[PDB]
């Protein structure tokens, strides 16, 4: 039949690769404010 | 301008108008009966007790 | 014993944690009896995985509960599983959470406002086994109240003002004396169809029923019961949808919006 | 997703506003253009009240504990005018967006009412709730004179305010439109569990029985206190029951301040002050 | 009783243990750097 | 101007009005409760 | 764990199970970062360091 | 601007034109009576 | 047509609400004049 | 990324954004005038 | 896919909806630079 | 970990990630404002 | 002017009236009653 | 509609005027009668 | 509903609308004279 | 009394009796320890 | 048609924004914000 | 309960032998109690 | 007992596991609570370190 | 039968039930032997 | 005497009986509890 | 429900009832060694 979610191999990957590339410059952006508030403020 | 009685019932328009105009001077006599300006009801002859030897008319508050 | 059970904790504080813990109990409960109609659920989770993934959400169903009805009708589970239905109607836009727009006529859809299950083809019975929607020629012993005026000869008037026929006979609830219907006459091809009384408005004075549902030339379409002088819980959904149908699609007007 | 006999009813049209705009559906919920309003409605004012938390009473009082966050409406010396945003002035607003968006719940219910061609008792059972609410932060406020009136927005805050102000005519009790709407309350506990009693014990009767009928439910009532009101009449006499206690409790409280300023237990001197005794 | 053959049973399980052990030694790494920073016994 | 293909021109000049009202009233309320900014005193 | 530990998912869901834990862990890791916050020992944005 | 009568119903339109004009209306008196230094009802 | 009055029924109705309207308004009129006499607000 | 798209439509996701957008807006500005040092109508 | 949409006519969505949110970006970020000029908070 | 999509609806994740994100980001910024040791919008 | 009466029922606006009169009658007496400057039952 | 005549009608009104004008003149002696005993304005 | 009625409509509302405004305006420069808010 | 499972559900029963067991072990734990004679909680 | 009505909202907006920038300008002159 | 005297003699095998398992961890659990802080 | 394995014959062995991790997670946060209320057995509050 | 669950079947649950339930208590052992050395309450 | 359980039902009189007693049993030990002279958890 | 059911449960009734008596009439006896009431 299908999966649970009616996606194949194709289109899972393909929705995987825009997702982490989505989710990396995400997590990038995260990454660099998060040093500038260190600079600016540290916390620890 | 008769098309206004076209689209709108006479009957429900002079009960929704009456009851409006109705309404907003009951509202405009209560708005002077709030202000003891025109408060009439306190008399033609009104005049403020007056206060002295350090009456205060309300106590102290914030 | 004491009120205190640590330096922090009391009884009133475990009395009211214990509460949450019940309370949270009892809502799970809850809601597993609510999940006992409409369950599994419908949606493009279910339909893309081909029924692999139900949608039950959090709790999930309960075990099936009978109900046995009386004088041996059969017995109806609650968490039962219904045959796949299909709706008479199209969806206005492709993306999920779009309404649909009725096929063909909407009053004879049975979409929408007019939609309606197919309850059991069945009378529903009294105590003692006699139907309970009767006309009033069959309640012999039932009566209008001396004080109220008799439904029989009023005029039906649509939504628009329009004859629609007249109140031929009464249908009355056996188990509680109330008016269930008014059959009206149609005077269009003088068939008579059933008023479900929740649609109709009487006007004393002049002796006249409103029905702002439909208008006068919709009773032609009124779905007919197979016995003249009894009706099924089937016919009463197919009759009372049929009215609410028209609270959305009698006139243009009543689709919306106002502005 | 859809409940299994939902997808015949999802219909378009019967919206108040907004047409094929916003006529959809997210998940269970239906929009409308009033679900959106109501959302943004909801979603700033309670953005505000989170806001309001974090700044608080002033820096050292502030707290996230849930029970102790805490809008307060303005001073009274503010009278009806807006104040700043940490005197009052973010109660105020607060207020005017649980206004829209209580008036949206209501009017998105109204569209939902129209789409399934059922009656509208629902939103208008709702309005008189709005009503109640509207009581309490709009029209005392304005009869006494003062936005600073209004009921604090916070969860332990509001009971505070509760019992200052009942306590502001040193017996609340006493006050005849409060026993009227607590007599309602009351009686349609009573009412519900007595309701939901009977529909239960007949749907679900003894071991080894079949369902009971509308007799049995007539029979009951009758065997207990001579009269059963009927089945239809239950959920009449309920919303009624409902409503009237919200109506008389939106009269308790419009007259205390406003319309009567001693202590309620005063009020019942005329009925002591009577020449029969 | 799930629709989950034998072959998904084992393969999700497979990625359930390395995500579960991932997140696990994330979590070791953080409390590491935790007990680092002000012990709590 | 495809954005008429997506939304409704005659629904949304309601939608548009009503919130261009509300916005100026905000403002408008706003300025009040600054004491700088009270055109009324 | 016996070479049988797989069979759990022919008991429970996987996607529901899924959907439960990270949920769970959400809100766990949320309570246990606001435990913290409320105590003076373990609030590290009010304790002054540094 | 002429035609734009076809589209919204003139009668509910100078319905809701009139509901928003009497409501804003009281909305500004309410505004001046509440702000003293405008009060016409004091002094 | 909505409700069912003519071009002529509609024309008598708005014929003697303007003469009731003025004979409000005439009042209306005195009533204020008297009232700021009395005590001007302005 | 014009394949999310084909994953949000282009009728909820719209009319969504400008309310989450003007929200946020509105909740900042709120913020701003409730901070005395960044309040622009203090005088 | 789940939504009605083509990949052409997504992406023809997609390219308006950039270029709109690329001159709301350009506005938002002189408003700040305008406000870190009025007065700056870090 | 591209399976993952063949268990959990795209586009039901995506909106309960975002708007987990988008509550999540809220929450840190008005949790730092609560804080005057953080705030920089006093002074 | 007489025409009034083909569209308000007589008996139903004479009812209405003699009752709102008679309400409005008792609320001016009272209303006069409770104002210590014109309660003529004071002596 | 009401089912009364415009002839009907005519009869109504001027009995309903005159009652009126008979009611108003009472009121306006009983105000005069106030006035003069003790004037409120 | 067609231009012949659309027109009549938009001459009275036009109409009634300027002399909405006009005497709105004679109301606004009277309070200016009364009490200047600005 | 093997015959006191005819009357009774074993999973009825058993569930119940778990469930009646468990608020009883912590009714006496919390009734230890709010007697300071047997709190094995303080120091 | 998406065109026909795009050259009468956006010249509306136009004589909306400028008699907004217009309000602005004179708000400035009797009390400056910044 | 449709629970015939076949299925009720093992059954109540079980649950008294655990019923002893449970009732015996039980006395342990007391005897250290008792040990530990004599109540009588 | 010679034979527990047929507890799982009248009982789920689905909806089992399920109230068993919830018990267990509930109790295991009550617990923690508990000590957590005790001056003595707060390991947050106790200033140790 | 009453829980859909065969003889074969509960033997196998019963067996890693009891392992995982063993191991889950082993956790619990070593947890409270160092709970009891860190700050015994008996 | 063995006549008794013709008109009462077994089966609801077990479970009525249980728990008569066991709320019986149970108010007997709070009240003891209660009374310092009978109060076993005082430590005295 | 039966006649003969009524004896077979009247035998494991008494005799629970009895079994049951006897470990209360145990316990007032040590209740009584313990701290007699009267
Ligand atoms: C003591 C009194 C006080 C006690 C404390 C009370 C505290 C307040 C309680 C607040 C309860 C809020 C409930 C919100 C329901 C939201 C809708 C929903 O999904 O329901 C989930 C759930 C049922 O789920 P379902 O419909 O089976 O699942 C559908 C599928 O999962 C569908 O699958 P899916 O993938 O769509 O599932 C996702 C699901 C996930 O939902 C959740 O995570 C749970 C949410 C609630 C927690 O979310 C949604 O379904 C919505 C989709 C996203 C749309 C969200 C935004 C809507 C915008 C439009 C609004 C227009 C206006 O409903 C409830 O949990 C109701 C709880 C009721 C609690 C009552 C306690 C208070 C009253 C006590 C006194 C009464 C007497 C008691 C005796
Ligand atoms: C008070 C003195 C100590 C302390 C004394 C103890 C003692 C004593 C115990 C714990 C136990 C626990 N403590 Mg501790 N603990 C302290 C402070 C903490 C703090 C904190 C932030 O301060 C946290 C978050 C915890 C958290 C925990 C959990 C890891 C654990 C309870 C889990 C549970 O209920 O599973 C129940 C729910 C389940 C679903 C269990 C499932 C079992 C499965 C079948 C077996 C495999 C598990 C699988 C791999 C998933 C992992 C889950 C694990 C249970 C973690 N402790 C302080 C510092 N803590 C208990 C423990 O060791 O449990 C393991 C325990 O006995
Ligand atoms: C010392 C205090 C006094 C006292 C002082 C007051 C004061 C002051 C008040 C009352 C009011 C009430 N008192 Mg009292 N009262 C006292 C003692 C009592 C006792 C008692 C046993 O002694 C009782 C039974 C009552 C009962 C009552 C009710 C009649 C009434 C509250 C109900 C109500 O107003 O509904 C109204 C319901 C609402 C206003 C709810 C509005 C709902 C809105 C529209 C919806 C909100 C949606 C929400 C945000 C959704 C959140 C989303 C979630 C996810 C779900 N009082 C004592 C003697 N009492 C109140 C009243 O009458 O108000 C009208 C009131 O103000
Ligand atoms: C003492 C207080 C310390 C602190 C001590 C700790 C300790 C100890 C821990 C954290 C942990 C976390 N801290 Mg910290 N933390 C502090 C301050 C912060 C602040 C802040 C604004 O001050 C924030 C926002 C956070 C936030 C976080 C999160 C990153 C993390 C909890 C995630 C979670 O709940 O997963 C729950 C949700 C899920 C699990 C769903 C996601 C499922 C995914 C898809 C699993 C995929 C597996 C795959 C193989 C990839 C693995 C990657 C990892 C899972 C990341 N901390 C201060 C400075 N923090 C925890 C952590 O490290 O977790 C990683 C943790 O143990
Ligand atoms: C503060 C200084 C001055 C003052 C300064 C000003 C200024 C400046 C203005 C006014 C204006 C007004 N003032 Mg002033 N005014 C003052 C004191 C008063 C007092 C008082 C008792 O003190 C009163 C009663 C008023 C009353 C009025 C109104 C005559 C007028 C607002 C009309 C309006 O809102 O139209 C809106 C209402 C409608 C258009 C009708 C609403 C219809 C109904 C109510 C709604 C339902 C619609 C229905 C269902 C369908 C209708 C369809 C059609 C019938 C076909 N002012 C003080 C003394 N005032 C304004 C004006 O002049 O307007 C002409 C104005 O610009
Ligand atoms: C110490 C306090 C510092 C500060 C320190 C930090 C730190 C540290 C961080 C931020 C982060 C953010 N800060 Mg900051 N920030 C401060 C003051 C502010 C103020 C203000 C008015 O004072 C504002 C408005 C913000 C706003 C922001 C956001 C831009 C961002 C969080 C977004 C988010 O939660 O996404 C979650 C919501 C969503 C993802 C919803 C998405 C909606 C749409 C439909 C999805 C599109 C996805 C898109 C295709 C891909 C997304 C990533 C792209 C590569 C851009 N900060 C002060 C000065 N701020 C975080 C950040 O940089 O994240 C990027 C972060 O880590
Ligand atoms: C406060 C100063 C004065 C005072 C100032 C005024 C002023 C000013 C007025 C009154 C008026 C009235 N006063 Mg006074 N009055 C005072 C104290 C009193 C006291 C008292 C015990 O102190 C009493 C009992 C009254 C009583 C009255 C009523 C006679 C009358 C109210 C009429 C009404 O309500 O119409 C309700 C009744 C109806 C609407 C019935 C309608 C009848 C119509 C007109 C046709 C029937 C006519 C006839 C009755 C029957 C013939 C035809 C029939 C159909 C068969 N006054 C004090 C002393 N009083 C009013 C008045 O004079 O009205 C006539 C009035 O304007
Ligand atoms: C006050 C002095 C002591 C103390 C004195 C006692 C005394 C005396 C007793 C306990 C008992 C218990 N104590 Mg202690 N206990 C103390 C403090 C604690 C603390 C704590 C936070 O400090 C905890 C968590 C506990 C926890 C416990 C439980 C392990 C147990 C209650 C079981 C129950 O409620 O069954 C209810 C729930 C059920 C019955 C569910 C049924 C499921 C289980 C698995 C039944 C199995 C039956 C059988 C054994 C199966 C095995 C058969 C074979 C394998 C074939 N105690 C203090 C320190 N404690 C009781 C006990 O030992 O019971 C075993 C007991 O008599
Ligand atoms: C009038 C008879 C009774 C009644 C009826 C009633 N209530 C109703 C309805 C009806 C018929 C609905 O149809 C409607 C509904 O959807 O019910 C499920 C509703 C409803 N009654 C509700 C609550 C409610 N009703 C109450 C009372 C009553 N409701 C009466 C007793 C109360 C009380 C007594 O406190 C509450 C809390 C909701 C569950 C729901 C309406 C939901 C709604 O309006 O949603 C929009 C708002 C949000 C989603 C969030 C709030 C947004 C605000 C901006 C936040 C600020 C709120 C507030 C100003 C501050 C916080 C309050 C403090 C006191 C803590
Ligand atoms: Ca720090
Ligand atoms: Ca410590």
């Amino acid at each position: 039949n299908s999966s649970m979610t009616g996606l194949t191999e194709q289109e899972a990957q393909e929705f995987h690769g825009i997702f982490v590339q989505s989710m990396t410059a995400f997590f990038g952006i995260v990454v660099i404010a998060h040093i500038l508030a260190w600079l600016w403020r540290p916390w620890l | 301008l008769y098309k206004i009685w076209l689209a709108f019932d006479p009957r429900m328009a002079l009960i929704g108008l009456g009851a409006f105009l109705f309404a907003l001077a009951l509202f405009i006599h209560y708005m002077l009966l709030r202000s003891p300006e025109f408060d009439w009801l306190l008399g033609p002859d009104y005049a403020p007790v007056t206060l002295s030897a350090g009456m205060s008319a309300l106590p102290a508050g914030r | 014993m004491s009120a205190a059970i640590t330096e922090y904790m009391d009884v009133a504080q475990l009395t009211i944690w214990a509460f949450w813990f019940f309370f949270a109990g009892l809502i799970i409960y809850l809601r597993r009896e609510d999940k006992r109609e409409g369950y599994p659920l419908d949606s493009d989770r279910t339909e893309r995985s081909g029924g692999r993934v139900k949608v039950v959400g959090f709790p999930d169903l309960a075990e099936p509960k009978t109900f046995v009805l009386p004088h041996n009708a059969g017995t109806v589970m609650a968490p039962r599983v219904e045959a796949p239905t299909s709706i008479n109607a199209t969806p206005v836009a492709p993306f999920p959470g779009a309404p649909f727009e009725p096929n063909g006529d909407p009053m004879l859809s049975g979409f929408g406002p007019s939609a309606s299950p197919d309850r059991a083809k069945h009378c529903d019975l009294t105590f003692e086994g006699l139907p309970k929607i009767v006309p009033l020629r069959v309640a012999t012993d039932f009566s209008i109240a001396e004080r109220d005026p008799d439904p029989r000869g009023m005029t039906v008037v649509g939504l628009d003002g329009e004859v629609a026929g007249t109140v031929s006979d009464v249908w009355v609830d056996r188990s509680e004396p109330q008016i269930r219907y008014l059959e009206v006459k149609v005077a269009a091809g003088g068939k008579n169809v059933l008023l479900p009384i929740g649609f109709s408005r009487f006007d004393k004075k002049a002796r006249k029923v409103k029905v702002a549902a439909i208008k006068a030339a919709h009773f032609a379409n009124v779905p007919t019961l197979a016995k003249p002088d009894q009706i099924t819980l089937y016919e009463e959904d197919k009759v009372c949808a049929y009215y609410a149908g028209g609270k959305l699609y009698a006139t243009a007007e009543r689709a919306g919006p106002l502005l | 997703a859809m409940l299994s006999f939902e997808r015949k009813y999802r219909v378009r049209g019967g919206t108040l506003i907004g047409g094929d705009l916003f006529d959809f559906w997210v998940g269970p919920f239906y929009v409308g253009f009033f679900g959106v309003a109501g959302f943004f409605f909801a979603l700033l004012g309670v953005l505000l009240i989170v806001w309001g938390a974090t700044i608080g009473p002033n820096a050292e009082l502030q707290t996230y504990n849930i029970w102790q966050i805490s809008i307060a409406p303005p001073d009274l010396s503010y009278g009806l005018g807006m104040a700043p945003m940490t005197e009052g002035g973010l109660w105020q607003i607060i207020t005017i967006c649980a206004i829209g968006a209580f008036v949206s719940w209501a009017l998105r219910e109204v569209e939902i009412c129209r789409k399934l061609g059922i009656g509208f008792h629902i939103p208008f059972a709702f309005a008189f709730a709005i009503g109640a609410y509207l009581v309490l932060v709009v029209v005392r406020p304005i009869l006494m004179g003062a936005w600073g009136h209004g009921f604090p927005y916070g969860i332990l805050s509001h009971l505070d305010w509760v019992s200052n102000v009942g306590y502001q005519f040193l017996h609340f009790h006493y006050n005849p439109a409060h026993m009227l709407a607590i007599t309602f309350f009351f009686t349609n506990c009573l009412a519900l569990s007595m309701h939901g009693s009977l529909i239960l014990s007949v749907t679900n009767p003894q071991k080894g029985e079949e369902v009971k009928t509308s007799e049995h439910e007539n029979t009951f009532f009758r065997d207990i206190v001579g009269y059963s009101i009927g089945a239809l009449a239950i959920h009449r006499l309920g919303l009624f029951l409902a409503l009237s206690a919200v109506f008389w409790s939106a009269v308790c409280i419009v007259i205390s301040g406003p319309f009567w300023t001693r202590g309620w237990p005063e009020w019942w001197n005329w009925w002591l002050e009577l020449p029969l005794w | 009783m799930t629709g989950l053959t034998e072959e998904e049973a084992k393969e999700f399980h497979g990625i359930f243990t390395q995500s579960m052990t991932m997140f696990f030694g994330i979590v070791i790494i953080a409390h590491i750097l935790a007990w680092l920073w002000r012990p709590w016994l | 101007h495809k954005i008429w293909q997506i939304f409704d021109p005659r629904r949304t000049l309601v939608a548009l009005f009503g919130f261009l009202f509300v916005l100026g009233l905000l403002i408008h309320f706003i300025l009040l409760s600054s004491p700088a900014f009270n055109w009324l005193s | 764990m016996s070479p049988d530990l797989w069979k759990i998912w022919l008991l429970v869901d996987p996607r529901r199970i899924l959907i439960a834990v990270f949920a769970f862990l959400t809100v766990l890791g949320l309570a246990i970062h606001m435990i913290l916050l409320s105590t003076a020992e373990f609030n590290w944005l009010e304790d002054g360091v540094p």
